Order: C-alpha cells, then structure tokens, then sequence
C-alpha cells in the first residue's frame, strides 16, 4: 500500500513550479494527484519547494500539532505554498476549488 | 529515516 511518506509527497509537494500560475492551479493539481477520488477532500495545501527541504523540517522547531501530538515541527523558514480551497459550486465529481498562493511557515508531523 | 507524514497548518 501506498506509505505515508509517499501519501505525504502525493498530496502535498509541487517542486515543478516556484507558485501556482493561474486560478486553474488547484482544480488541475487536485485532480491530477487523485485527491478528488471518492469525494472533494475540501481543503488541501501544496509546497513549492524542494523534497529535501521539505524532509528538513523534521529536525527544527518542535511544537504541538494542533490536535495536541507532540510529533510536530515548524519550518525555521517561510515557503512558497498554494491553499486550495472548495468553491460553492463544488461538487462531486466536478470538484472545485479557489487557488491562494502564499509564503508561510509550514508544521508538519513527522514519523520514522 | 523521519519524515513528514501529515500537513498541519501554515502560519
């Protein structure tokens, strides 16, 4: 089955571009990387970064995740991501989603 | 080795 590391870079990483290009972005990637499959997953972010940066952050800044797992980490830097959002016109099969390309720090969880 | 396994939250 597909591991968790490899879901992580399906879902998440985008290190062919340095941002999305057009209000087409997140409809095309959603789709594209079988996220909208069984149903529209209704929030989704994208990194435009290198894998190996991305994997760094698993050795700097430890926090708590949001639901309290103490396996969090905070990128000690800002990266370029992309927010995909449903749109109210969403519906499955025909997923929508609104494209919002930002800088931000990442928190990640991480395992081995 | 560890690696991300879940996105949580941009700040």
């Amino acid at each position: 089955k597909e591991t968790a590391a490899a879901k992580f870079e399906r879902q998440h990483m985008d290190s062919s571009t340095s941002a999305a290009s057009s209000s087409n972005y997140c409809n095309q990637m959603m789709k594209s990387r079988n996220l909208t499959k069984d149903r529209c997953k209704p929030v989704n972010t994208f990194v435009h970064e290198s894998l190996a940066d991305v994997q760094a952050v698993c050795s700097q800044k430890n926090v708590a995740c949001k639901n309290g797992q103490t396996n969090c980490y905070q990128s000690y830097s800002t990266m370029s991501i992309t927010d995909c959002r449903e749109t109210g016109s969403s519906k499955y099969p025909n997923c929508a989603y609104k494209t919002t390309q930002a800088n931000k720090h990442i928190i990640v969880a991480c395992e081995g | 080795p560890y690696v991300p396994v879940h996105f949580d939250a941009s700040v």
